């Protein structure tokens, strides 16, 4: 029951999809051959939320890899855990991506959708009770920003009642992985505002600082960044996969977070994060978990909470612990820095808990929060978009695909409506 | 699967074709006798039914005196004999003969070779054009060949690594003429055109490599290092894989501005490697150094409309974003307002390869920079002066108008430069 | 000659997947009257009495509007 | 009891029949020597539906191989299973067919009927209780199409109460194996509208799709496609040959299928089909059989059922399974995507089951669909006919055999009326 | 049961028959002395009481100087000497001599020999006629033979492979007359005609085989390869067998249009073979390439009306289908509108055989494409313009009028050729 299908579309999508399925596989004790080698029956009780049984007792992930130019797919197949995916669940086109939203959404998306959806349906029927969909996007690139939104639109029409979730990697404030990032951003955010129910924004800048200062790493590879992201993605469905003295389904998480249908851009963080030196010094207690999680540094996106107001927040704990302490810590926080919280919400946090920690750990905690400091990213993005669009740089590339300019102005107005909505409820 | 087509025109095109194709045969362990003692060589080759790997290139020229050397050199078992195309007589440093008299009865003979050379590709990225602007075959056949491609392929990506007439060092008197006529002919037909001068690479050989007896076989070895560093993502794994389609999109603002600069770092002798450490920050600093530019243009007189970076070797992504941030803090470097972005980046886990008998040094970090600066309006203007200087008496014209040209094609080709000159200022 | 849409097998019959990057000839598919006007639409029915316009040896027999 | 007599006309029929009798014979454990070497007593009970006892315990098939230019019979008469046939069931003419429907129907066919009919009767009376006929065709050539239909009209009148199937392979939409194909098609269709009870249509092209899109084969041969056609043909007579908790005779399969006497064209598909790598992941249950068969890819004909509506359908499951799942599954489909099923037929599927799966499997199925998308074969053929019949091309070859002209239009009008019947009942 | 009869008339007829038979004996293991150390040789041969395989061909000519080379060569134990037919005097490049004066004395024995040769046949498929239009014997005597064969058999199928008078390279001056005369004579009687030109095959030998000095024997080797490929499906197994009637029906649209081009691929040298891969897509692209046409016609000046392809060796039907679909999608190939279809494909498992001391290379895939295009209007226009330029002055006409003709035969032939080129224009014109 409560099955979940997983989508990764793009280079960044497909690469973090590798780490995510490696983290989950180690959680439930399955080898890259697909066989099971865990000990408890807890690994086998709710394996069906992500995997499908096979002959001889194998568990294949319920994932889809969609990406043009299968180069990165050939890599993840050559990876250690590339033997687990069904070769059927690969969708690729021989053409190039272009780092372009248009041809991702209009030309080559158009021919891949025929096969992507048939793959989606044939595995969504295997579910006895579909909970929702989750995707891994990257708003800079062309495939992710173009195929992903086209896929989400189709998904929302074919399954509107369910929950589609997004871990979108947004552009970075100072460094820019590509040059047409603003155009790729707005044209995707304009699609996200109508067709998304939950969308956590991540930024590589925030990931770099956490990996540099806190984790004290010296050569943070994208393998490590995705080990971070894979950790925080797994930390959401712990209530689904494992028992808990206060469990929290995915649906009730949104119900408590988003007060309005359009404010679904969250902000995440994981705890605990220590160096190899400080693992000896600092303890593992709930006050420790909550002190690091509320910090303005664990925010995996480059938004500053001290500038905005928290609409809602959420915490998910893992490890046999005392549920009075968590309720006390979250209340204590609200009373202390009360100005950062809205007043017409009495108690604006939810708190889950799971009796099952990560594999090698004993206490962990994961954070989600819907702040009004998220509007800053959209202001910075909207500013860069209008600066380039006022002169029509790189525009012949988009209009060469049957796009017009109303599709840009519509996108920019819809992003301007969103940033004003966030400004209203930010009463400073 | 990730396949390209490499074209070499004129003597320079073939004189670099020996350099690059000596590099790849070395970069994939390919013996000069075709065979070796997948998805790696398939970018540049075609594994026949038994053993041998044929390159997917075509050496086109009119003088027999260069292509026969290849037919007798050590790299004679390599090439399919029909690919190496050679005529009886040459265009004789004359744009007309390469465009109206001789070129017209060999293009279709080349096209039939290109036709059969594009079908065996299962996924095509784009054509690579090596040109020699300033001669007859390079400037005449080249421009005539591209138009025949633009009607046959149209949307495909054709790059141009066109060596260009140097300001001071010059081995021709009429080269201002057949250069102007070349641009106006390729301007509307090439997708993006890199520039590079023989003098700018001479000083590189003087300061850095410290070779005081430089020859062309010391320059062509520097160009192969660029492309091997540019097409690593096509055939080697590594983070931030980047193909050619995504290369022209976020680099060419308007359909006109596609003349770009190039660089490379490090470039050191065998011994100073034992005097250095070559940190990634030091590399990209020297990559933006005007002294490390492969064109005799000065960027500190203009502004940057875009940049493209290809790193290679032991590089991790945090430092690319860390050091680029520093360059954006420096003030010697400017950026036109309507592109706050501008840094497409790329990584590869395969360090550059060294050639036995070469002059570079075994290293583990490298950067190949490609930028679209507006200062490229200076090297453009001189060609418009020397053309206008000689055209006032119409010297040497009785040769062009003797081989099927009239006065139209001169003023026609002269205005476009004026139109392009103001275009390089309208962007300011 | 024309190319009639093979509906379920119409994918994998573009020029691209057949290793042809040479600006495909589409008029062979566009002369047809398919529903959506493209490769994926179904065509239209007829009455089917099928007159002649030509005698035994070719040579369009009447004043049939023809391209010289 | 329930005997079946089998015809193979034309080159195609003489080659599909090769694999067919190789498949069925192995299913009953009989050697190419004709001797029984199976194990169970189940094979011996209904062996007489296809074979006849002979001295020494040999079992010769109840087949009839007829063809002009017996060259192709020399192949099968020399194959591994070519020693089982009776030599008197080899009817052939010394001359050739010529891919000409006329002489395959009027001149040369007529000189063979006097002999063929003595062959069909002498082994239609040896049947104590004749069930029906079955033939294998090819609507392209002359022998299979011409002699095929001419044989039918003789059979239709001699044995009007018995049932006549036709596994006719029809022309392909995009590549035609013959040029005169549309002429030969309609002139045969005009015979099958009136002289056929059931007519399964197949396309060599859609067979290629299933062959490398589902089976993911590398070098498909006609020997492998016939291993597909012979799998569905064998999948029909299971209820005749093997016991089952819900049997389905051949006659009851028609009455439940065709509502009106003219719509006797179907489309078939087989299940399960996996690669050599997929059998490791996918499981074999009824929900899998019921989605791969209902999909719009296993349809062995080149007609997309999603462009029409299903009138009725069928399914012949094989293997000890739960007869509820089959009942509720075929129910669930009609309810989910109700747009593809007609309304004035509430429950428009029939479901049989056999306790005996294929020789090497544990569960399997077989599908028969009577959709209104079958008209698409008739539109595409109608135009290709009129485009060249209005010009009188390739026609002097048909009047050479004294054929008339109205025999072309009547054959066409009969079609263009059949294409409308399929549309009245398609209220979209 | 699958038996054909071969006729080699004129000099070039037997010049290419020698190559074809050196090919067939080697392909079927037949030593030059008739016998070898079933149903595989029966297409071309007949077994005597013990071991001897005599070929079912006929070599007809009027010069003893070539039939005697054949009689004295190593291939002298093969033929029944009554098959090798020669005459005392030759036609001397004169249609009138070949038709009215000389050939009418030996038609009687040629026909009774053809009767005796077709008697032993059980199932006769058709008559192959290797002719060389341009020389009196070839032209006139083949016209006379074909008229007699049509009145005798009629129902049988006649393929004629006619070495056609060439545009520029020509070893004669009067041949524009006898070419028109032979066409006007045989048009009503041949069932299909395959044209091929010495200049085109010279160009092929130049560009592909790297041979620069072909002495009329490389061309014959190529023609032998072509016929072996074309008649494989008669004596070799393989999917999609194709015989003569199937070959002609779906290829000849109108009673007039029955002349067609030809091609072959791959055709390479023993080193480019070893340094190439020759996939089926490359093979079909090279076949449909104009520069591979065995005749001096450019198909891009017209529109195809049908094509026939015979793949040999390691070929699969899906690959054939995909390559034909790619050709259709291509833009430089045109097709006259009234044929939405247009390809008759066949496969054979037997790869093409190679000869000792030959010049081709051992391959495993090969294609012999045969198309009926509306571009041979250009070669008919060439021939008619040359006949016109000459007959405007009554040049050489006294020879033809003295050797038993009159003038009206020139006007009949010229009007027939004008009508034929108007046909090739009209039947291609679209509404
Ligand atoms: N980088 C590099 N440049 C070269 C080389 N050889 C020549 N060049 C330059 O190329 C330009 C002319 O080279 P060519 O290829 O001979 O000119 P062309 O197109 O062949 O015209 P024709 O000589 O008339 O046939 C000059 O500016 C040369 O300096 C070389 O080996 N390497
Ligand atoms: N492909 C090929 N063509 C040949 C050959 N020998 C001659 N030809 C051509 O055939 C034409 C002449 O035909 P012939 O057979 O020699 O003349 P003829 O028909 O015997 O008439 P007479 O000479 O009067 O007896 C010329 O155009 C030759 O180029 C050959 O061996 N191979
Ligand atoms: N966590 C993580 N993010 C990446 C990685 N590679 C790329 N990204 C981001 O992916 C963004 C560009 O999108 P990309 O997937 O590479 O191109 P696309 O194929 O057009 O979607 C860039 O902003 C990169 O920063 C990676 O390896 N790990
Ligand atoms: N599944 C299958 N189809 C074939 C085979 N051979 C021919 N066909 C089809 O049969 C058609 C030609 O009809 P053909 O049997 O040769 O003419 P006939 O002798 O008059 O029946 C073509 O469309 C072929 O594609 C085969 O071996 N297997
Ligand atoms: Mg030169
Ligand atoms: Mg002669």
């Amino acid at each position: 029951m409560r099955e979940i299908v997983h989508i990764q579309g793009g280079q960044c999508g497909n690469q973090i999809g590798a780490k995510f399925w490696e983290v989950v596989s180690d959680e439930h004790g399955i080898d890259p051959t697909g066989t099971y080698h865990g000990d408890s029956d807890l690994q086998l009780e709710r394996i069906n939320v992500y995997f499908n049984e096979a002959t001889g007792g194998r568990y294949v992930p319920r994932a889809i890899l969609m990406d043009l130019e299968p180069g990165t797919m050939d890599s993840v197949r050559s990876g250690p855990y590339g033997q687990i995916f069904r070769p059927d669940n690969f969708v690729f086109g021989q053409t190039g991506a272009g780092n372009n939203w248009a041809k991702g959404h209009y030309t080559e998306g158009a021919e891949l959708i025929d096969s992507v959806l048939d793959v989606v349906r044939k595995e969504a029927e295997s579910c006895d009770c579909l909970q929702g969909f989750q995707v891994c996007h990257s708003l800079g690139g062309g495939t992710g920003s173009g195929m992903g939104t086209l896929l989400i639109s189709k998904i929302r029409e074919e399954y509107p009642d369910r929950m589609m979730l997004t871990f979108s990697v947004v552009p970075s404030p100072k460094v820019s992985d590509t040059v047409v990032e603003p155009y790729n951003a707005t044209l995707s955010v304009h699609q996200l505002v109508e067709n998304a129910d939950e969308c956590m924004v991540l930024d590589n800048e925030a990931l770099y600082d956490i990996c540099f200062r806190t984790l004290k790493l010296t050569t943070p590879t994208f393998g490590d960044l995705n080990h971070l992201i894979s950790a925080v993605m797994s930390g959401i469905t712990c209530c689904l996969r494992f028992p808990g003295q206060l469990n929290a389904d995915l649906r009730k998480l949104a119900v408590n977070l988003i007060p309005f249908p359009r404010l679904h851009f969250f902000m995440v963080g994981f705890t605990p994060l220590t160096s190899r030196g400080s693992q000896q010094y600092r303890a593992l207690t709930v006050p420790e978990l909550t002190q690091q999680m509320w910090d303005a540094k664990n925010m995996m996106c480059a938004a500053d909470p001290r500038h905005g107001r928290y609409l809602t927040a959420s915490a998910l704990f893992r490890g046999r612990m005392s549920t009075k302490e968590v309720d006390e810590q979250m209340l204590n926080v609200q009373n202390k820095n009360s100005s950062y919280f809205v007043e017409w919400i009495p108690n604006n946090v939810k708190s889950s808990v799971c009796d099952i920690p990560p594999k090698g750990l004993k206490m962990s905690a994961t954070f989600i929060g819907n702040s009004t400091a998220i509007q800053e990213m959209f202001k910075r993005v909207s500013e860069q978009f209008t600066a380039m669009f006022r002169r029509k740089a790189f525009l012949h590339w988009y209009t060469g695909e049957g796009m017009d300019e109303m599709e840009f102005t519509e996108a920019e107005s819809n992003m301007n409506d969103l940033v004003s909505e966030y400004q209203q409820y930010q009463d400073a | 699967m990730r396949e390209v087509i490499s074209i070499h025109i004129g003597q320079a095109g073939i004189q670099v074709g020996n350099a690059c194709w000596e590099l790849y045969c070395l970069e994939h362990g390919i013996q000069p006798d075709g065979q070796m003692p997948d998805d790696a060589f398939n970018t540049f080759f075609s594994e026949t039914g038994a053993g041998k790997h044929v390159p997917r290139c075509i050496f086109l020229d009119l003088e027999p005196t260069v292509v026969d050397e290849v037919r007798t050199g050590t790299y004679r078992q390599l090439f399919h004999p029909e690919q190496l195309i050679s005529g009886k007589e040459d265009a004789a440093n004359n744009f007309a003969r390469g465009h109206y008299t001789i070129g017209k009865e060999i293009v279709d003979l080349a096209l039939d070779r290109i036709r059969k050379l594009a079908d065996n590709c299962t996924g095509l990225q784009g054509f690579l054009v090596f040109n020699a602007v300033g001669g007859g075959t390079g400037s005449g056949l080249g421009s005539l060949l591209l138009e025949r491609l633009s009607v046959d392929y149209g949307k495909k990506s054709k790059l141009g690594f066109t060596v260009y007439p140097s300001p001071q060092v010059s081995t021709a008197v009429v080269e201002p003429y057949n250069s102007v006529l070349s641009t106006h002919s390729l301007l509307e037909h090439t997708d993006v055109a890199v520039m590079l001068d023989n003098e700018a690479i001479y000083d590189i050989c003087r300061r850095s490599l410290d070779i005081e007896r430089p020859t062309y076989t010391n320059l062509n070895r520097l160009i192969a290092q660029v492309i091997s560093s540019l097409t690593a993502s096509l055939r080697f794994d590594g983070a931030l894989n980047v193909d050619i389609t995504e290369f022209q999109t976020n680099l060419v603002p308007y359909p006109r501005i596609h003349f770009m600069l190039s660089s490379y770092a490090p470039i050191i002798s065998a011994e100073k490697a034992y005097h250095e450490q070559l940190s990634v920050a030091e590399i990209t600093n020297a990559a933006f150094e005007p002294a490390s530019m492969m064109v005799k243009c000065d960027p500190r007189h203009g502004k940057y409309m875009a940049c493209c970076l290809m790193y290679r070797g032991d590089v991790v992504p945090k430092d690319v974003n860390a050091s680029v941030a520093t360059i954006k803090t420096k003030r010697t470097i400017q950026f036109v307002d309507w592109c706050p972005t501008g840094f497409k980046c790329g990584i590869n886990y395969q360090p550059p390869t060294v050639v036995p008998g070469g002059d570079l040094a075994k290293v583990q970090r490298a950067v190949c920079m490609i930028s679209n600066s507006t200062a490229i309006g200076e090297i453009f203007s001189r060609l418009d002066h020397k053309f206008d200087l000689m055209y006032a008496k119409r010297a040497f014209v009785h040769w062009y108008v003797g081989e099927g040209m009239e006065e139209g094609e001169f003023s026609e080709a002269r205005e476009d430069l004026a139109a392009l000159e103001k275009d390089f200022e309208e962007v300011g | 000659s024309r190319s009639y849409p093979g509906e379920q097998v119409e994918h994998a019959f573009n020029s691209k997947r057949l290793k042809n990057w040479e600006v495909p000839a589409v008029d062979k598919s566009q002369a047809i009257s398919t529903s959506t006007g493209t490769r994926f639409g179904t065509l239209q029915p007829r009455s089917g009495r099928t007159q002649f316009i030509v005698d035994d040896n070719g040579h369009l027999k009447s004043g049939v509007p023809k391209l010289e």
